[PDB]
């Protein structure tokens, strides 16, 4: 097969003889060299655009539509409970981003966090400051709990839990957000009279 | 001069707008003041110490804090001592006679460019005998060889290789060696301005010691030991020559410094490019993008002198941009101070001087040059520029902007080389217009956190190397042997590991050789010059 | 804080480009193989004449279709000693007049 | 290898003076040098 | 080891807990109800030959109900009465008043 390639680009010479020294090829140069040179730069230039357009996924705001809040002093029942959705919830607006700029002005680490974020990306619940239920609890729960606030001599943790959910097609792996917040209270203190 | 600007420039534009009108008035007629008269010089000193006392009682008078105010003031009766004082008289009367010397110098100045363009001339008329003699005695063989032949590139044999030679042939001495080495080497980048300065200094000194009571001739000093030379068969002042021996005696580091000052005021246009694009180069975003433009088109496009005008137009843009900001900083004044003070140093150290766009158009086809070609550092510069753009993928907008600058980079370096191959001139002047506006308009895009910016600068300061280089190589203009190996040259082991090196590379090779056998003009095919290529 | 929609990025910063460097070397290397190297099989790829050995060879299909084995192999003879020295290639791919 | 080289020199040159058919004369003599390894040992030696 | 790596088809996904509330206004949740497998009818063909009853005239209903398996839908059932009372702070009962 190679001297039959050979033969071939022979005798595709003798039905066509050139003339000597000259017909320096002038187009087929440019054909062929811009081919080689375009496949090059290609081969070197678009690894770095299959590299590129897959990081092309900044992402997207996760505006919270559930929020949730308890306040649980000591282990007999969770006293106060509630939650809230984005018709209780306000999206900042713009004016609120100016009240940030200026509610917060000393604290350069608090204005490079305030300046951080985009407009959307942070809301206003807002919570009813009455309950919408009762202290549905047992009463000698109930018994147990009035017998420690007034004379159990020791302390008393009371659990603050705020709690976010946000939406799911936006994406996010993770979907009911929270932390608790601990406060002691001592044997027969002045809130524990209270 | 600087002082006072500086005293006017930290602090609020109350009343230190005057002093920027003195370093207009002062640095434009500093050498004419200091070559007037002490009345006058005496007089102007007394009205700017009595604005000076004018405005601090004026800056009392509100209802410590004055302290460049107080420095300036000391400074400027500093000055006055020292222009009362009869001491500097002669040293007035030195810079009388560099008033009297200048046109020498610039016959001087044309007398080793002519030097230079004849010895240039030489070596073209030589190289063109070389290459005639070459080309007779390859026609005279291969005529000899078609003649013992008759007794198409397929066509060889063995009576084509006869054996014809007949036609051809401890840590401290370490410091101080590299330290007079770098001293070695700057005074061999200084010889030729520091020659300059020599001659030009002795006939100073020569003019001044007979201007004790008159002097009335010139050519009459040119024959006190004819006319258009550069020779140096004359007499010895011992006073030079005990300058000489002093500056001789010091031989540690102060000679250093010493002659790296000599190379900052030889060459002086260059910083002055330099800080040019500096300025631009931190937090200019549109206010310095029009005055470098024309930098490279004025200046580096008419003649190896800058234009005669340009340097003006520079330094009143300069103070008109400083003056504008002042619509009520720190860092950004203090880099237009700088820049306009290193634009007066050269000004001074100069000392010398639609119906008209045709015309030095057509004096860039006048074929007047050196024909020097650099090529090599062009494409050196890209090939860094390159790199570093590579590296610097070490918010999130600004890649795809590098990595559309990469393709247009790559194109831009495809068509220089096309352009260097076929000789052409006109169409590397139209790259250069075209390329140094659009990079300028790119400038823009940038920013519609450090680290980014940080390259990006570096990246326009490299390719404005590349579009001086380029620049220069408009004006020397393509000498007819440009068709040869860039790194081979001579035989050297250094050149072996470098030139391996080169090879080594991806997709290096066979680019070149690609892009040479498309655009040189051959009769074989791609395969023949890969052949060729490679066996050589 | 917005929340990535699908966080694929699956690598860090350093140690992604070892990747493509790899890659535009592997193919740089393949393009130099045949681009490059094509020195040492100039005689075998270059003949101004050849109908002397594609005779030999249509013969040696010819004799391949017949049978007639010791022709297969002693013209298989001659190919490989044709082959095997250079210089009898030059006494033998001329052309004629 | 001074013989081949001071040979491609002249390729590069006559390839640089437009002469072409001194380029694809030498192109001959180079094709042909390297095809017949017998030649390059007759043309490779060194002098004295 | 293209293919055998695509034979991922897939299972059912019966829901073992169906929740459902009527929450009018934002003083309190007024209906709530949750309920079990034990609640929930996994659907009968006689469900199936029902779907390709019920809803003859749309064709887009026809190809919606043709498309799932039959073991794809349910049927809960809630109870009617609550299982608890409207505990609300008699404010809030006051206010949606």
């Amino acid at each position: 097969a190679n001297i039959f390639i050979i033969k071939c680009s022979r005798e595709t010479e003798k039905k066509y003889p050139q003339p000597k020294g000259q017909k320096k090829k002038k187009i087929v140069k440019y054909g062929m060299g811009g081919l080689i040179i375009l496949f090059l730069i290609a081969i070197i230039w678009f690894p770095l655009l299959f590299m590129s357009l897959i990081r092309s996924v900044v992402g997207v705001v996760n505006q919270p539509i559930d929020v949730t809040v308890t306040l649980k002093l000591g282990g007999y029942e969770p006293l106060f409970t509630m939650s809230a959705q984005q018709p209780s919830i306000v999206p900042f607006t713009p004016q609120a981003y100016e009240e940030l700029s200026q509610q917060f002005d000393p604290y350069p680490l608090a204005m490079q966090f305030i300046s951080q974020y985009s407009p959307e990306d942070i809301v206003t619940a807002q919570i009813e400051g009455s309950s919408g239920a009762l202290w549905r609890i047992s009463p000698p729960s109930r018994a147990q709990m009035k017998q420690e606030l007034y004379n159990g001599t020791a302390d008393i943790t009371l659990r603050f839990t705020w709690n976010f959910q946000r939406d799911l097609a936006k994406g996010g792996t993770v979907e009911y957000t929270n932390e608790k917040h601990t406060l002691e209270l001592a044997p027969n203190s002045t809130a524990r009279r209270q | 001069l600087v002082v006072v600007f500086v005293a006017g420039a930290t602090r609020i534009s109350i009343f230190g707008l005057g002093y920027l009108l003195a370093c207009f008035y002062l640095l434009l007629f500093g050498t004419t003041l200091l070559q007037k008269d002490t009345r006058a010089q005496l007089v102007l000193w007394d009205c700017l110490i009595l604005y000076n006392v004018t405005v601090i009682i004026s800056k009392n008078m509100l209802s410590a804090g004055i302290i460049w105010d107080s420095i300036c003031f000391f400074f400027l009766l500093l000055q006055r001592r020292i222009f009362l004082s009869h001491y500097f008289l002669h040293v007035s009367a030195d810079l009388k006679a560099t008033a009297l010397q200048a046109s020498r110098g610039f016959a001087l100045y044309n007398a080793a460019n002519l030097k230079s363009i004849n010895f240039h001339r030489q070596i073209e008329e030589k190289s063109l005998a070389q290459l005639k003699r070459q080309m007779k005695r390859i026609r005279a063989k291969q005529e000899k060889y078609r003649q013992s032949q008759a007794s198409v590139i397929h066509s060889g044999d063995y009576f084509l290789f006869e054996s014809d030679s007949e036609e051809e042939e401890f840590l401290w001495v370490l410091g101080q060696a590299t330290v007079d080495g770098l001293t070695r080497w700057l005074r061999a980048f200084t010889k030729h301005h520091r020659t300059m300065s020599d001659v030009l200094c002795a006939e100073r000194y020569l003019l001044t010691q007979e201007l004790l009571r008159v002097g009335e001739v010139r050519r009459g000093v040119l024959d006190q030991l004819a006319s258009e030379l550069l020779l140096d068969r004359r007499l010895h002042i011992p006073e030079l020559e005990e300058a000489e021996r002093f500056e001789a005696q010091q031989g540690r580091t102060l000679r250093l410094l010493r002659a790296g000052y000599q190379c900052v005021a030889a060459h002086s246009e260059l910083l002055c490019y330099f800080i040019i694009i500096l300025n631009h180069m931190v937090t200019a975003s549109a206010a310095s993008l029009v005055l470098p433009v024309l930098v490279f088109l004025w200046a580096m496009l008419t003649i190896p002198r800058p234009s005669k005008r340009f340097w003006m137009t520079a330094i009143v843009f300069t103070e008109v941009m400083v003056v504008t900001k002042y619509l009520f900083t720190d860092s950004y004044i203090k880099y237009d101070l700088v820049q306009l003070m290193a634009l007066f140093f050269h000004r001074s150290q100069l000392l010398c001087y639609q119906p008209l766009q045709r015309f030095f158009h057509d004096i860039l086809h006048t074929k007047y040059r050196a024909a020097t070609d650099v090529y090599a550092l062009m494409f050196l510069a890209d090939i860094v520029d390159i790199i570093i753009i590579i590296f610097g993928f070490w918010d999130d907008q600004v890649p795809q902007a590098f990595l559309f600058m990469l393709l247009v980079q790559f194109g831009t370096m495809v068509i220089d080389r096309a352009l260097y191959l076929r000789k052409t001139v006109l169409g590397k002047l139209a790259f250069q217009v075209v390329l140094v506006v659009a990079i300028h308009i790119w400038m823009f895009f940038i920013l519609p956190m450090f680290s980014q910016n940080a390259v990006a600068q570096l990246w326009y300061f490299v390719k404005c190397i590349y579009f001086a280089l380029s620049a220069y190589q408009i004006r020397c203009g393509y000498p007819t042997r440009i068709l040869g190996n860039f790194l081979t040259k001579k035989y050297n082991h250094l050149n072996l590991f470098l030139f391996q090196g080169f090879r080594l590379v991806p997709f290096l090779v066979e680019l070149r050789a690609v892009m040479d056998w498309v655009w040189t003009d051959t009769t074989l095919s791609l395969s023949n010059w890969m052949c060729v290529e490679d066996i050589y | 804080d917005k929340v990535s929609p699908p966080s694929l990025g699956f690598l860090a910063g350093y140690g992604i480009v070892g990747l493509y460097v790899s890659i535009v070397l592997v193919v740089g290397k393949f393009v130099r193989g045949f681009f490059s190297e094509i020195s040492h099989s100039i005689m075998f790829e270059e003949l101004p004449c050849v109908d002397r050995i594609l005779k030999l060879c249509q013969d040696i299909f010819l004799v391949r279709e017949t049978r007639e084995l010791e022709l297969e192999e002693e013209l298989y003879a001659k190919l490989i000693f044709l082959y095997r020295s250079p210089e009898t290639m030059i006494k033998w791919t001329r052309e004629r007049e």
